[PDB]
Order: structure tokens, then sequence, then C-alpha cells
């Protein structure tokens, strides 16, 4: 997607600690933010990306929209490693951040890392799913947390969001064993994502 | 390699805790260090007093310090070493982990971004001081406690746990000395910042509560008899055998009944020889309590000596001693006129405000509302000409 | 951090700024405007000298959900110091109406930037009554005798107003009233005695 403003959600939960992905899953995501940043920029040099956390009780703004990978990276150094994901507040704040744009043309996209099963209720996520498609904002889920012990709740939410429409949602489920986290996202659609209209 | 150590724990362990040991290793295998953490916590509740906890747990922590968050590890190592009988073992294992940390933070801070390594330091220092109290090296334990206090309080946003350990150490020191005054206030703080974890055994929780009550009887300025009952520490267990005679003495003091104090005291002074050696302190508290109560609720700020004498069941000779003792303690301030036989109070020390009393305040204020109001009317009316 | 927050003296310019900026950032109907307050501290008496608006977008539904552009605050700040480098970030104005316990979280953000505890100066813009439309509150974390395992809280602080020489002369040039807080002649003070009684009564 040419012309895109992306909010990344970094989860810094007690499940990112765990050594599941090389070296640790927590340290893997650092590499993953840098790789994503360069992929997006080379697609269309006028794209930008920002980084919010979902971790902690209250999502904390690290970095707003920037074309610069070091800034985002500086922001990654501030982190709480005892936070707990709270998706419901993260999505809502994320949209807001996206409504201010350098140019109005750039689409509204969330790519969110999800490392822990979503503690919020099923009923909440049903309301959230239709809140998102209403304002033309789609959410692309990097999953490898919820598969661990819980059924893919996230799938029903993605299906409602996806309609024939330029904005398309996807559920991307990542081989959980070693194969390098950044590599899986690399061999998946990330800018080869097509429309649905 | 650690498989074999597990086999050893399994054997000596009860069959009930036998499935636990296999699961611990399973979580470790998979490298689910979230589950690994939790499994440990549970183990230690009821198996802290079996020699398997420290051993197995210790080994696990040593072979997985980095793997689990640092805070978890450090709480484990203290628990094992509370239960040691050797003070020499405890001292050594603690100085090794502190040492390790110094190297650890160089790496970690850059690898994570932000990992807090300061937690572990203060927790260690508190337990090291606690080891020393045991060997009666009471002078050392003191000055390490001072050093820490200054440090801790400069650290701006403190976690609850750190100052909670600081407070256990502190109290203890003072009750070796058996100064009641010193023990009591500090103890109240320990309880307030007390971990919501129920990992601290009910037996330990009551035992400490007991101590506060004994100090408070034998003190000289403590009137928090009501405060204890409004705090959880006593609030939740009120049925125990110990909590008969004991609560009853406290309610005896509050209402200033000397007949109720007398009857109890005959029995109790025998049971506990502490109260025998502080017989004089215990006798005084009932009297002090009663004079201040009467002065508070009475709205007039002068009271004749005759009222106090009959109220307190003491001769009139003893009234002059008691008012004098009181002004000196600073419980009350005022003056003694022997030629009007009045004692004029001019200051009363803050007190709890019981339910009944909340109602009283409202009454005094309702009356004062009407005074303001009636006055304002006349003055509104007269001198109408000019208000500009 | 700084415990030192014994008194709050407040510039009338701050007020004035908080009232005006509210409309030129164009927020109405309980949509909060958050801006920075600049002035001195590490001093017993805290003196709030001046202020500047930040953009602030607040979600209608909840007060746990909000947008604040962090990066803006640092960029604004450095130009502002060139003007006057005495001034330091000391906290934030909240455009009323009235305290929330959602502020506790908000305060914490500002604390990152500041080397002192951020002051929450609630400048109420609705000007209810003729009494001061400032309450001041500071986030303090304290222990409490009830049993509570450390409480985090906002404690009321005394608010007064002081103005500079430059500022004071501006206040008097503007005013054209006869005045009646003068407490001057027999007439003003005659009123003032009655006024105080009823003042008390209401309270």
């Amino acid at each position: 997607m040419v012309l895109e403003a992306t909010v990344l959600v970094i989860d810094n939960s007690e499940y990112s600690r765990n050594g599941d992905f090389p070296r640790t899953r927590f340290e893997a995501q650092i590499d993953s933010v840098e790789f994503i940043f360069q992929a997006k920029r080379n697609s269309n040099p006028e794209n930008t990306v920002g980084l919010i956390s979902g971790a902690g009780a209250n999502p904390r703004v690290l970095s707003t929209f920037t074309a610069e990978f070091g800034k985002i990276l500086a922001g990654l150094h501030d982190t709480q490693i005892e936070g707990k994901l709270h998706m419901a507040t993260a999505l809502q704040i994320a949209q807001l951040t996206l409504k201010h744009r350098q140019n109005k043309v750039q689409h509204q996209r969330i790519v969110a890392f999800v490392c822990s099963p979503i503690s919020d209720s099923r009923d909440e996520l049903i309301r959230l799913a239709k809140t998102l498609k209403k304002n033309n904002v789609a959410v692309d889920i990097i999953n490898f947390g919820e598969i661990e012990q819980n059924t893919e709740l996230l799938d029903e939410f993605i299906a409602a969001v996806n309609n024939p429409q330029e904005e398309t949602s996807h559920l991307l489920t990542v081989t959980p064993g070693p194969r390098l986290l950044y590599e899986n996202i690399a061999s998946s659609p990330i800018i080869l994502e097509e429309g649905s209209s | 390699e650690i498989d074999t150590i597990l086999s050893t724990l399994r054997m000596e362990a009860d069959p009930s805790l036998h499935p636990l040991f296999e699961q611990f290793e399973k979580f470790y295998e998979e490298k689910l260090w979230f589950q690994l953490s939790e499994s440990l916590t549970k183990f230690f509740d009821d198996a802290k007093s079996t020699p398997l906890r420290l051993r197995l747990y210790d080994n696990f922590v040593s072979k997985f310090y980095d793997k689990i968050n640092q805070l978890s590890v450090v709480k484990y190592l203290l628990a094992s070493l509370k239960d040691s009988k050797d003070f020499d073992e405890s001292l050594k294992y603690l100085d090794d982990l502190k040492a390790q940390f110094q190297e650890l933070d160089s790496k970690k801070q850059r690898n994570n971004g932000s990992k807090d390594h300061g937690d572990g330091i203060l927790l260690i220092d508190s337990e090291i001081a606690r080891t020393y109290l045991l060997k009666n090296d009471l002078v050392k334990a003191r000055d390490l406690l001072d050093d820490l206090e200054k440090t801790l309080d400069k650290k701006d946003s403190i976690p609850l746990r750190i100052t909670n350990s600081f407070y256990s150490t502190n109290s203890q020191y003072f009750k070796f000395k058996n100064d009641f005054n010193s023990f009591y206030y500090t103890s109240l703080l320990y309880l307030s910042t007390l971990e919501p974890s129920t990992s601290i055994t009910l037996a330990e929780r009551q035992q400490l509560a007991y101590d506060l009550s004994i100090s408070a009887l034998l003190g000289d300025k403590i009137y928090n008899f009501g405060e204890l009952l409004h705090h959880p520490i006593m609030e939740t267990i009120v049925n125990d055998s110990n909590y008969d005679w004991l609560f009853q003495l406290l309610n005896a003091l509050t209402v200033g009944d000397f007949d109720k104090f007398d009857s109890l005291i005959k029995v109790q002074i025998s049971k506990i020889p502490i109260l025998a050696q502080h017989e004089s302190f215990l006798r005084q508290k009932i009297c002090l309590m009663t004079l201040i109560e009467t002065v508070f609720v009475k709205n007039i700020r002068m009271l004749s000596f005759e009222d106090i004498s009959k109220a307190t069941h003491l001769p009139k000779d003893n009234v002059e001693h008691l008012v004098m003792r009181a002004i000196s303690l600073g419980l009350l301030k005022g003056s003694i006129d022997q030629v009007n036989e009045l004692v004029t109070i001019s200051w009363v020390q803050p007190r709890i405000i019981s339910g009944d009393q909340i109602t009283k305040m409202k009454d005094r204020l309702v009356e004062w509302n009407d005074q303001v109001e009636k006055l304002g009317k006349k003055m509104e009316a007269r001198g109408q000409s000019i208000w500009v | 951090m700084s415990l030192q927050h014994e008194k709050v003296t407040i510039a009338p310019l701050v007020l004035l700024s908080a009232l005006d900026h509210y409309e030129r950032t164009q927020t109405k109907e309980n949509k909060r405007c958050v801006g920075v307050i600049l002035g001195d501290a590490n001093s017993s008496t805290i003196r709030v000298t001046n202020s500047f608006a930040l953009p602030f977008e607040e979600d209608e539904k909840n007060s746990d959900v909000w947008f604040l552009d962090h990066n803006y605050i640092e960029n604004m700040n450095e130009m502002c110091k060139k003007i006057n480098a005495k001034e330091k970030l000391i906290g934030w104005y909240h455009s009323g109406p009235k305290l929330r316990a959602s502020d506790l979280k908000i305060n914490e953000l500002f604390k990152k930037y500041t080397q002192n505890n951020p002051l929450l100066l609630i400048v109420d813009v609705k000007q209810q009554g003729v009494g001061l439309p400032t309450d001041a509150y500071v986030a303090i974390e304290q222990v409490k005798d009830d049993g509570t395992s450390t409480e985090k809280t906002f404690l009321h602080l005394p608010c007064t107003i002081e103005a500079e020489e430059a500022e004071e002369i501006g206040v008097e040039h503007l005013l054209r009233d006869v005045r009646d807080q003068a407490a001057g002649g027999l007439s003003i003070r005659l009123t003032n005695q009655l006024k105080s009684l009823k003042g008390l009564q209401s309270k």
C-alpha cells in the first residue's frame, strides 16, 4: 500500500519475555520494527510510521508519525516489561492518532503485534470490529500469541472488517517454532497486500 | 543434568506434590518462562518449611535467573534464607547475587532497552540487616538500616514491596529492646503497605498483631485501641481464644471502666510476666484514658476536681498527680487552680471520631448556623440606605 | 520528586492565556485543553509565570482514551527557552470544569519531561462565582493508616494570585470599575462586613 500512515502496536507484556522466538521474542520484535520500517518506506517514500504501546495499564505514545527509523528506535528503548496488553483502549487511541496526517490522502492502517490472548471480553471485540470498518480503518494482525492456548477469536473480527473495499484486513498466523520472526513477516504480504474492491 | 536433581526432590517429596515437580521442568523445556514463574510461587506456600523448597527452588533460580524477571528471583532467595538456621549461609548467598547484578546491568540495559536492576539491590540490603539481628550484632544492623533509609527515600517513586521489607526489619529491632513506643507506630506502617498476597501465613499475621496490643497496654501515650479494631489485622479474626480477654481489656480502657479493668487484670498479669514487671505502666493507662475522654465530650472547657475524683475512683490526692503527669506528657495543656478547685484545659490532642461523635459535630454547627443567620438579618435590614 | 509545593502563587497572564487559548484551539463542551505551564520551582513558593497551549484531542467516550502529540512539546520548548531560559517545564494546565481521577495517569506522562513533580493547575474557565477559579492539586503518593497498600492521590494546595510590576500595571490600566474590593471608605467596608457574614454562612 502506497501512501500509508501506519500505527505499530508493540506489546511489552509478560509473555514477550518468553524465549519462544530467537533470541527471545522480546528482543526479536526490535529487529522486526526496523525491518517493517524500511519495507514501508521503500514502497512509496512519502509513507510514515508511528509507534504506540498497548502494554501497561494505559497505552503510552512513544512516537508519532516519522519517516525516520532511529526515532522510532529511540522510542523503543523506553518500555515497561511488566505491562499487560489491553487491546480495547489501544485500537481507539490508535485511530485518533491516524486522523492527523501530513496529507489527507494517506490510508489508515494498523499493523499490530499481538503476543498475549486478549483479556478483554468477546462482546467488546464485536463492537470494536464494526467501529473500525465504519471510519475506513483496517487492522492487520500479526498473531503468534493467541494461538498458544486460545482459539482464533481474532479471525471473526477480521472477517467482519473485510468487505469488497480498498481497505482489506488480514489475519497472519506465524509458525510458532524457530524460523526468525522478521522472516515470517517478510515472506507474508506486507506491501504485496491487495485490495478487495 | 538438573533432571537428576528433580528425581531427588521427587523421592523425598509427598505424592501430593509429586506432579508439581514434573510440570516445573516441562514449562522450562518449552521455554515458557511466564508459566515457569507462576509455578514456583505456588510451590513455596506450603513447602517453605520442607527442605526441598530452598534446594530445588534455589537451583532453579540459579539456572534461570535471567530467564524469569529479576524481582521474582530475589523474593525466592529471601524466602529460603528466612527458613535457614544458619546466618552464615544467608550472608554469603546474598552478597553473591548482589555482586552478579553489578555486571548484569551493563548488558541488560542495552539488550532490553529498559530493565530495572535496582530492585534487587535494596531487597538484598534489607535481608542482610535482618540476618544480623539474629546474631545480636544489633549495632551493625542499625547502621546499615540508616544507610538504606536515606537511599530509599531519595529514590522518588518507590514500589510498595521495598519499603515493606524495610519496615519488618525496623520493627523487629525495636521489640528486641521492648520499647513499646518505638515498636508501635512503625508496625502500623508495615501493616498498611502489606502485600495483598496471602502468601504471608495467617499464623504470622496474628502473631504480629498480638505484639502490638501488648505494647499498647504498657505504653503511655497510645490510645489507638480503637484503630486496631478498624484495621484488618484484627478485624478478620475475632473468634480466636486469645482474642477474648484481650479485646475486652481494650474496650475496658476506652469507656474508662475501672471495675472491668480490675477483674480482668487479676487473671492476666499472672498469665504474662511482662505485665507483672510493667505492673505500674498497665495500672496507669486506664486512668489517663478516662480523664481525657471526659474532657473531650464535655463542651465546657473547665471541670471541677470533684468530678474527676468520683469518675476515676481515685481519692482527691491522686487527682493532682494525674493532671500534672498529663500536662508533662503533653496529652493536655492547661492550668491548675487549687482555689477554685478547677482544672482549665486549653488544648486537646487529636482523637478518632467515632460514629456517635460525627453526629455531635453536626449539632454544634447547626446551632452556630442559626447564630450567624439571625445576626445577618438585623444588619441587612438596618443601614439599608448604604450598601453601595 | 520535589516535595516543595507549599504555596502556589499564580500570574493573571496564565489565567488570561488559559481562557483565550481555550477558544482559539476551539474546544467547547467539556472537551479539555491541556497546555504547558512554565515558571520557577525548586522553591517553597512556586511561581507560575507564563503558559502555552499544546494541541489536545480528547476522545468523547472515555477519559482513558486520548491523543497527545508528545514530540510537539519538546520542539516548542526549545524555542521558548531562547526567549527566556530561566523558565522551566513544571506541569500542565487543565481547562476545567473539575478534578478527575483520570488525571493521575496523565500527570505521569509529564513527569518524564520534568525534574520536579508536575503541578496540576486547574484553571477553571467557566468562572463560577467571583471567588478564585483556581484549585491546585499535586499528584503525591503516600501511605495511609486505613490498610490501603499505598494510595496515589491528589492533595489540594492553597492558590493565591500575585502579579509582576509589568503585569500589575496592565491590570489597573484595563480596569475602569468604581471597585468595591478596595475596602477603602466607610461605605465599601460597611458592605464588606455584611458580605463576610453571608460568605461564612454559605460555606
